[PDB]
Protein backbone atom coordinates (compact mmCIF):
# COMPACT_ATOMS: atom_id res chain seq x y z
CA UNK A 1 0.00 0.00 0.00
CA UNK A 2 1.24 3.66 -0.34
CA UNK A 3 1.48 5.85 2.58
CA UNK A 4 1.79 9.45 1.47
CA UNK A 5 2.01 13.29 2.11
CA UNK A 6 -0.83 15.86 1.06
CA UNK A 7 1.94 17.93 -0.55
CA UNK A 8 3.68 16.62 -3.16
CA UNK A 9 7.56 17.61 -4.22
CA UNK A 10 7.00 19.82 -6.93
CA UNK A 11 4.36 22.31 -5.02
CA UNK A 12 7.02 23.19 -2.74
CA UNK A 13 10.00 23.37 -5.33
CA UNK A 14 11.61 26.39 -6.96
CA UNK A 15 13.48 26.89 -10.44
CA UNK A 16 15.89 29.26 -10.69
CA UNK A 17 15.55 32.40 -13.11
CA UNK A 18 18.82 31.99 -14.67
CA UNK A 19 20.46 29.51 -16.34
CA UNK A 20 24.14 28.77 -17.72
CA UNK A 21 25.52 27.45 -21.02
CA UNK A 22 29.06 26.10 -22.07
CA UNK A 23 31.29 28.29 -23.48
CA UNK A 24 33.14 27.23 -26.77
CA UNK A 25 35.35 30.11 -28.10
CA UNK A 26 35.79 30.27 -31.34
CA UNK A 27 39.43 31.17 -31.83
CA UNK B 1 39.50 28.69 -52.50
CA UNK B 2 37.49 26.18 -50.93
CA UNK B 3 33.94 25.33 -50.00
CA UNK B 4 32.57 24.69 -46.45
CA UNK B 5 29.27 23.23 -45.42
CA UNK B 6 26.40 21.17 -42.93
CA UNK B 7 23.45 20.52 -41.80
CA UNK B 8 20.17 20.38 -39.48
CA UNK B 9 16.99 18.44 -39.33
CA UNK B 10 14.05 19.38 -37.12
CA UNK B 11 10.33 17.79 -37.19
CA UNK B 12 6.85 19.80 -36.55
CA UNK B 13 6.46 18.28 -33.21
CA UNK B 14 9.49 19.59 -31.87
CA UNK B 15 8.77 23.14 -33.35
CA UNK B 16 4.83 23.22 -31.43
CA UNK B 17 6.98 21.88 -28.06
CA UNK B 18 9.49 24.66 -28.69
CA UNK B 19 6.85 27.72 -29.37
CA UNK B 20 4.82 26.25 -26.68
CA UNK B 21 7.82 25.74 -23.86
CA UNK B 22 9.54 28.89 -24.91
CA UNK B 23 12.35 27.69 -25.66
CA UNK B 24 12.71 27.67 -29.58
CA UNK B 25 15.27 24.53 -30.70
CA UNK B 26 16.25 25.78 -34.12
CA UNK B 27 18.19 28.70 -33.01
CA UNK B 28 20.73 26.57 -31.05
CA UNK B 29 20.96 24.35 -33.80
CA UNK B 30 21.44 27.59 -36.08
CA UNK B 31 23.84 28.61 -33.74
CA UNK B 32 26.16 25.83 -33.55
CA UNK B 33 25.94 25.02 -37.14
CA UNK B 34 27.75 29.03 -37.36
CA UNK B 35 30.09 27.90 -34.43
CA UNK B 36 30.88 24.88 -36.44
CA UNK B 37 31.86 26.67 -39.62
CA UNK B 38 34.02 29.37 -37.40
CA UNK B 39 35.82 26.69 -35.57
CA UNK B 40 36.36 24.68 -38.96
CA UNK B 41 38.22 28.16 -40.11
CA UNK B 42 40.37 28.35 -37.49
CA UNK B 43 41.28 25.10 -37.60
CA UNK B 44 42.13 25.25 -41.31
CA UNK B 45 44.38 27.94 -40.37
CA UNK B 46 46.08 26.91 -37.32
CA UNK B 47 46.12 23.11 -38.37
CA UNK B 48 46.25 22.92 -41.93
CA UNK B 49 45.15 19.52 -44.25
CA UNK B 50 47.09 17.22 -45.69
CA UNK B 51 44.84 15.59 -48.07
CA UNK B 52 43.89 18.97 -49.32
CA UNK B 53 47.33 20.44 -49.45
CA UNK B 54 46.77 23.13 -46.94
CA UNK B 55 49.62 23.93 -44.68
CA UNK B 56 49.37 25.45 -41.52
CA UNK B 57 51.66 28.02 -40.17
CA UNK B 58 54.26 26.23 -37.84
CA UNK B 59 54.80 23.49 -41.06
CA UNK B 60 55.60 26.26 -43.67
CA UNK B 61 59.07 24.94 -45.13
CA UNK B 62 60.65 28.32 -45.70
CA UNK B 63 60.29 30.46 -42.16
CA UNK B 64 62.84 30.90 -39.92
CA UNK B 65 62.67 28.01 -36.90
CA UNK B 66 64.73 27.90 -33.98
CA UNK B 67 65.22 25.13 -31.31
CA UNK B 68 65.20 26.64 -27.70
CA UNK B 69 66.27 25.78 -23.87
CA UNK B 70 63.30 25.35 -21.75
CA UNK B 71 61.94 28.84 -19.87
CA UNK B 72 60.54 26.86 -17.56
CA UNK B 73 62.38 23.50 -16.11
CA UNK B 74 62.20 21.63 -13.15
CA UNK B 75 59.30 24.28 -11.76
CA UNK B 76 61.88 27.05 -12.25
CA UNK B 77 62.34 30.07 -14.29
CA UNK B 78 64.66 31.41 -16.65
CA UNK B 79 63.66 34.53 -17.30
CA UNK B 80 66.95 35.40 -18.98
CA UNK B 81 67.05 32.98 -21.23
CA UNK B 82 63.21 34.07 -22.80
CA UNK B 83 64.63 37.63 -22.76
CA UNK B 84 67.92 35.91 -24.75
CA UNK B 85 65.76 34.20 -27.22
CA UNK B 86 63.25 37.09 -27.66
CA UNK B 87 66.44 39.46 -28.68
CA UNK B 88 67.78 37.00 -31.18
CA UNK B 89 64.59 36.32 -32.45
CA UNK B 90 64.23 40.27 -33.24
CA UNK B 91 67.86 40.49 -34.47
CA UNK B 92 66.87 37.03 -37.13
CA UNK B 93 64.03 39.43 -38.45
CA UNK B 94 66.24 42.29 -38.57
CA UNK B 95 69.35 40.21 -40.09
CA UNK B 96 67.61 38.15 -42.78
CA UNK B 97 65.75 40.77 -44.42
CA UNK B 98 68.63 43.09 -44.62
CA UNK B 99 66.61 45.83 -43.20
CA UNK B 100 63.96 45.98 -45.30
CA UNK B 101 61.28 44.50 -42.97
CA UNK B 102 60.89 44.76 -39.01
CA UNK B 103 59.21 42.63 -36.11
CA UNK B 104 55.95 44.03 -34.67
CA UNK B 105 54.41 41.35 -33.07
CA UNK B 106 54.95 38.24 -30.85
CA UNK B 107 52.53 35.82 -29.71
CA UNK B 108 53.48 33.74 -26.64
CA UNK B 109 51.56 30.77 -24.67
CA UNK B 110 49.28 31.86 -22.21
CA UNK B 111 50.94 29.85 -19.86
CA UNK B 112 54.39 32.08 -19.86
CA UNK B 113 53.21 35.17 -18.57
CA UNK B 114 54.55 34.69 -15.11
CA UNK B 115 57.84 34.25 -16.55
CA UNK B 116 58.13 37.42 -18.07
CA UNK B 117 56.60 39.37 -14.83
CA UNK B 118 58.98 38.63 -12.56
CA UNK B 119 60.57 41.55 -10.76
CA UNK B 120 64.34 42.06 -11.43
CA UNK B 121 66.64 42.19 -8.32
CA UNK B 122 67.61 45.32 -6.78
CA UNK B 123 64.65 47.75 -8.60
CA UNK B 124 61.04 47.95 -8.97
CA UNK B 125 60.32 46.92 -11.99
CA UNK B 126 59.96 43.66 -14.14
CA UNK B 127 61.83 42.03 -16.85
CA UNK B 128 58.62 42.82 -19.50
CA UNK B 129 58.97 46.40 -18.83
CA UNK B 130 62.84 46.75 -19.43
CA UNK B 131 62.25 45.12 -22.52
CA UNK B 132 59.14 47.04 -23.52
CA UNK B 133 61.49 50.40 -22.80
CA UNK B 134 63.98 48.58 -24.57
CA UNK B 135 62.02 47.47 -27.75
CA UNK B 136 59.89 50.49 -28.08
CA UNK B 137 56.89 49.76 -30.79
CA UNK B 138 56.08 46.26 -29.91
CA UNK B 139 53.46 44.53 -28.89
CA UNK B 140 53.03 41.13 -27.16
CA UNK B 141 49.76 39.10 -26.51
CA UNK B 142 48.85 35.53 -25.53
CA UNK B 143 47.43 32.98 -27.58
CA UNK B 144 45.97 29.45 -26.31
CA UNK B 145 46.69 27.45 -30.00
CA UNK B 146 50.46 27.98 -29.02
CA UNK B 147 49.77 25.28 -26.17
CA UNK B 148 50.28 22.73 -28.72
CA UNK B 149 51.98 23.44 -31.91
CA UNK B 150 52.50 19.51 -33.02
CA UNK B 151 50.11 17.32 -31.48
CA UNK B 152 52.32 15.60 -28.82
CA UNK B 153 52.28 18.61 -26.27
CA UNK B 154 55.53 21.07 -27.29
CA UNK B 155 55.20 24.71 -27.18
CA UNK B 156 56.37 27.68 -29.32
CA UNK B 157 56.48 31.45 -29.88
CA UNK B 158 55.49 33.89 -33.05
CA UNK B 159 57.63 36.85 -33.96
CA UNK B 160 56.14 38.49 -36.99
CA UNK B 161 55.38 41.78 -38.32
CA UNK B 162 51.91 42.36 -39.18
CA UNK B 163 51.27 43.45 -42.52
CA UNK B 164 48.32 42.52 -45.64
CA UNK B 165 51.36 42.56 -47.74
CA UNK B 166 53.10 39.84 -46.28
CA UNK B 167 50.42 37.80 -44.75
CA UNK B 168 46.46 37.36 -45.82
CA UNK B 169 43.35 35.47 -45.51
CA UNK B 170 40.70 35.67 -47.19
CA UNK B 171 36.75 35.20 -46.51
CA UNK B 172 34.61 35.75 -49.91
CA UNK B 173 31.17 34.14 -48.92
CA UNK B 174 29.85 34.75 -45.65
CA UNK B 175 27.05 32.00 -43.98
CA UNK B 176 24.04 32.18 -46.25
CA UNK B 177 21.43 29.51 -44.10
CA UNK B 178 19.80 28.22 -47.44
CA UNK B 179 15.91 27.55 -47.32
CA UNK B 180 14.09 24.98 -46.01
CA UNK B 181 13.00 22.06 -47.60
CA UNK B 182 10.26 19.79 -46.44
CA UNK B 183 9.19 16.07 -46.38
CA UNK B 184 7.00 13.88 -45.13
CA UNK B 185 6.77 15.44 -41.51
CA UNK B 186 9.90 17.41 -41.09
CA UNK B 187 12.57 19.49 -42.12
CA UNK B 188 16.43 19.86 -43.81
CA UNK B 189 18.37 23.20 -43.43
CA UNK B 190 21.66 23.46 -45.41
CA UNK B 191 24.48 25.83 -44.39
CA UNK B 192 27.49 26.80 -46.30
CA UNK B 193 30.43 29.40 -46.15
CA UNK B 194 33.78 29.65 -48.51
CA UNK B 195 37.17 30.48 -47.06
CA UNK B 196 40.77 30.01 -48.43
CA UNK B 197 43.10 30.07 -45.53
CA UNK B 198 46.19 31.32 -44.61
CA UNK B 199 48.58 32.65 -47.73
CA UNK B 200 51.64 33.82 -47.24
CA UNK B 201 53.57 36.13 -49.27
CA UNK B 202 56.86 36.90 -47.14
CA UNK B 203 57.74 33.66 -45.16
CA UNK B 204 61.21 35.55 -44.09
CA UNK B 205 58.81 37.68 -41.81
CA UNK B 206 57.97 34.99 -39.78
CA UNK B 207 60.29 33.26 -36.82
CA UNK B 208 59.15 30.43 -34.75
CA UNK B 209 60.75 29.55 -31.62
CA UNK B 210 60.08 25.81 -30.27
CA UNK B 211 60.81 23.79 -26.99
CA UNK B 212 59.62 26.91 -25.39
CA UNK C 1 32.02 38.98 8.42
CA UNK C 2 30.06 36.23 6.22
CA UNK C 3 27.39 38.49 5.21
CA UNK C 4 29.88 41.30 4.05
CA UNK C 5 32.16 39.19 1.67
CA UNK C 6 29.80 37.29 0.15
CA UNK C 7 26.95 38.32 -1.71
CA UNK C 8 23.56 37.47 -0.27
CA UNK C 9 19.85 37.08 -2.17
CA UNK C 10 16.52 36.92 -1.32
CA UNK C 11 15.11 35.23 -4.68
CA UNK C 12 13.93 32.90 -2.34
CA UNK C 13 10.47 31.86 -0.96
CA UNK C 14 9.82 31.01 2.97
CA UNK C 15 7.86 28.39 1.89
CA UNK C 16 10.64 26.74 -0.48
CA UNK C 17 12.23 23.51 0.44
CA UNK C 18 14.73 23.30 -2.19
CA UNK C 19 15.65 25.06 -6.08
CA UNK C 20 17.09 23.99 -9.08
CA UNK C 21 19.27 25.37 -12.12
CA UNK C 22 19.86 24.13 -15.48
CA UNK C 23 22.83 24.23 -17.82
CA UNK C 24 22.74 23.42 -21.59
CA UNK C 25 25.48 22.33 -24.50
CA UNK C 26 25.68 21.72 -28.08
CA UNK C 27 27.48 19.38 -30.78
CA UNK C 28 28.30 19.93 -34.25
CA UNK C 29 31.07 20.03 -37.40
CA UNK C 30 31.73 20.75 -40.64
CA UNK C 31 33.56 20.06 -43.99
CA UNK C 32 34.70 20.96 -47.28
CA UNK C 33 32.10 19.94 -49.77
CA UNK C 34 32.23 19.83 -53.88
CA UNK C 35 29.03 21.69 -55.49
CA UNK C 36 26.97 18.44 -56.04
CA UNK C 37 26.77 16.88 -53.02
CA UNK C 38 24.14 15.65 -50.59
CA UNK C 39 26.16 14.18 -47.34
CA UNK C 40 26.52 17.69 -45.38
CA UNK C 41 27.21 16.68 -41.80
CA UNK C 42 24.73 17.70 -38.48
CA UNK C 43 24.22 19.60 -35.43
CA UNK C 44 22.86 18.43 -31.94
CA UNK C 45 22.19 19.62 -28.46
CA UNK C 46 21.61 18.37 -24.74
CA UNK C 47 21.33 19.93 -21.08
CA UNK C 48 20.77 19.20 -17.31
CA UNK C 49 20.33 20.15 -14.22
CA UNK C 50 21.30 20.63 -9.86
CA UNK C 51 19.73 21.07 -6.84
CA UNK C 52 19.69 22.57 -3.24
CA UNK C 53 18.40 22.91 -0.19
CA UNK D 1 26.82 21.01 3.45
CA UNK D 2 30.00 21.73 2.33
CA UNK D 3 31.54 24.86 2.91
CA UNK D 4 33.90 27.07 1.12
CA UNK D 5 37.38 25.33 2.78
CA UNK D 6 36.06 21.42 1.90
CA UNK D 7 34.57 21.78 -1.55
CA UNK D 8 35.88 18.78 -3.83
CA UNK D 9 35.66 21.16 -6.68
CA UNK D 10 37.62 24.30 -5.76
CA UNK D 11 40.88 24.62 -6.52
CA UNK D 12 43.56 24.17 -4.02
CA UNK D 13 47.24 25.09 -3.69
CA UNK D 14 49.35 23.54 -1.10
CA UNK D 15 52.52 25.56 -0.23
CA UNK D 16 55.19 25.87 1.63
CA UNK D 17 55.25 28.18 4.84
CA UNK D 18 54.74 31.95 4.09
CA UNK D 19 56.35 32.49 7.70
CA UNK D 20 58.60 29.04 8.86
CA UNK D 21 59.53 29.42 12.00
CA UNK D 22 60.02 32.93 12.51
CA UNK D 23 61.67 33.35 9.12
CA UNK D 24 59.61 35.64 7.16
CA UNK D 25 59.74 34.72 3.39
CA UNK D 26 57.50 37.14 1.68
CA UNK D 27 58.72 36.07 -1.77
CA UNK D 28 57.26 32.77 -1.69
CA UNK D 29 54.05 34.84 -0.70
CA UNK D 30 54.15 36.93 -3.87
CA UNK D 31 54.81 34.29 -6.19
CA UNK D 32 51.74 32.23 -4.56
CA UNK D 33 49.42 34.82 -5.18
CA UNK D 34 49.97 35.32 -9.10
CA UNK D 35 49.80 31.49 -9.78
CA UNK D 36 46.03 31.82 -8.01
CA UNK D 37 44.83 34.74 -10.35
CA UNK D 38 46.19 33.11 -13.24
CA UNK D 39 44.99 29.83 -12.18
CA UNK D 40 41.67 31.84 -11.89
CA UNK D 41 41.99 32.97 -15.44
CA UNK D 42 43.42 30.03 -17.10
CA UNK D 43 40.58 27.15 -15.88
CA UNK D 44 37.32 29.05 -16.87
CA UNK D 45 38.96 30.32 -20.39
CA UNK D 46 38.21 33.47 -19.51
CA UNK D 47 34.62 35.39 -18.87
CA UNK D 48 35.97 34.95 -14.83
CA UNK D 49 38.63 37.57 -13.82
CA UNK D 50 40.22 37.59 -9.75
CA UNK D 51 38.68 40.34 -7.72
CA UNK D 52 39.29 39.83 -3.86
CA UNK D 53 41.56 38.04 -1.98
CA UNK D 54 41.33 37.03 1.72
CA UNK D 55 44.18 36.78 4.16
CA UNK D 56 44.65 36.03 7.95
CA UNK D 57 45.09 39.21 9.57
CA UNK D 58 48.66 38.05 11.30
CA UNK D 59 50.11 37.93 7.98
CA UNK D 60 50.15 41.64 7.31
CA UNK D 61 53.99 41.96 8.42
CA UNK D 62 54.67 39.57 5.36
CA UNK D 63 53.57 42.33 2.51
CA UNK D 64 54.84 44.95 4.67
CA UNK D 65 58.34 44.24 4.41
CA UNK D 66 59.94 46.95 2.66
CA UNK D 67 61.95 45.03 -0.32
CA UNK D 68 66.15 45.19 0.09
CA UNK D 69 67.53 48.11 -1.76
CA UNK D 70 64.56 49.80 -2.45
CA UNK D 71 61.78 52.56 -0.57
CA UNK D 72 58.59 50.22 -1.13
CA UNK D 73 57.44 47.52 0.13
CA UNK D 74 55.66 43.70 -1.46
CA UNK D 75 52.07 45.29 -1.23
CA UNK D 76 52.64 48.25 -3.12
CA UNK D 77 54.30 46.09 -6.16
CA UNK D 78 52.04 43.58 -6.25
CA UNK D 79 49.19 46.83 -6.36
CA UNK D 80 51.02 48.10 -8.95
CA UNK D 81 51.40 44.87 -11.39
CA UNK D 82 47.43 43.89 -10.42
CA UNK D 83 45.12 46.56 -10.19
CA UNK D 84 41.96 46.37 -9.51
CA UNK D 85 42.12 43.83 -6.71
CA UNK D 86 41.17 44.57 -3.50
CA UNK D 87 42.91 42.64 -0.50
CA UNK D 88 41.04 42.16 3.15
CA UNK D 89 41.65 40.82 5.93
CA UNK D 90 39.95 38.14 7.67
CA UNK D 91 39.72 36.65 11.37
CA UNK D 92 38.28 33.36 10.19
CA UNK D 93 41.28 32.17 8.22
CA UNK D 94 43.55 31.73 10.96
CA UNK D 95 41.68 28.21 12.05
CA UNK D 96 40.62 26.24 9.09
CA UNK D 97 40.62 22.50 10.27
CA UNK D 98 40.87 23.12 13.77
CA UNK D 99 44.82 22.70 14.09
CA UNK D 100 46.30 26.19 13.52
CA UNK D 101 45.96 25.77 9.35
CA UNK D 102 46.23 29.15 7.50
CA UNK D 103 44.92 29.73 4.88
CA UNK D 104 44.22 32.41 1.85
CA UNK D 105 41.07 32.90 -0.07
CA UNK D 106 41.06 34.02 -4.44
CA UNK E 1 37.82 14.35 -79.05
CA UNK E 2 37.56 17.27 -76.89
CA UNK E 3 34.56 16.80 -74.38
CA UNK E 4 35.57 19.99 -72.16
CA UNK E 5 33.17 22.60 -70.21
CA UNK E 6 32.07 26.01 -71.19
CA UNK E 7 34.63 28.55 -69.05
CA UNK E 8 38.12 28.43 -69.82
CA UNK E 9 40.81 28.29 -66.73
CA UNK E 10 41.47 32.18 -67.11
CA UNK E 11 37.80 33.17 -67.15
CA UNK E 12 37.88 32.32 -63.58
CA UNK E 13 40.99 33.74 -61.80
CA UNK E 14 42.49 36.90 -60.53
CA UNK E 15 46.34 38.53 -60.42
CA UNK E 16 47.28 40.25 -57.54
CA UNK E 17 47.55 43.76 -58.45
CA UNK E 18 51.20 44.37 -56.57
CA UNK E 19 54.40 42.75 -56.93
CA UNK E 20 57.59 42.35 -54.86
CA UNK E 21 60.71 43.21 -56.04
CA UNK E 22 64.36 42.04 -54.41
CA UNK E 23 66.20 44.70 -52.50
CA UNK E 24 70.13 45.37 -52.98
CA UNK E 25 71.38 47.63 -50.30
CA UNK E 26 74.13 49.55 -51.99
CA UNK E 27 76.33 49.91 -48.85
Amino acid sequence: AATMGIWTAQELHRIKSQSYEEDYPVG
Amino acid sequence: VFRLGNAYLISIDEIKAGQATGRPLSTRKASACQLAHDQLVNRLVFKGSAPHKIVSVFNHPNITKITSGKWIDASTMKPETAEAELTQAIETIETITRGQHRATNILIPPSMRKVLAIRMPETTMSYLDYFKSQNSGIEIDSIAELEDIDGAGTKGVLVYEKNPMNMSIEIPEAFNMLPAQPKDLHFKVPCTSKCTGLTIYRPMTIVLITGV
Amino acid sequence: SALRVFPVTTELSPTDKTFEYMTFDKVGTAQIIADYTDDLPLVDALGTSEFGK
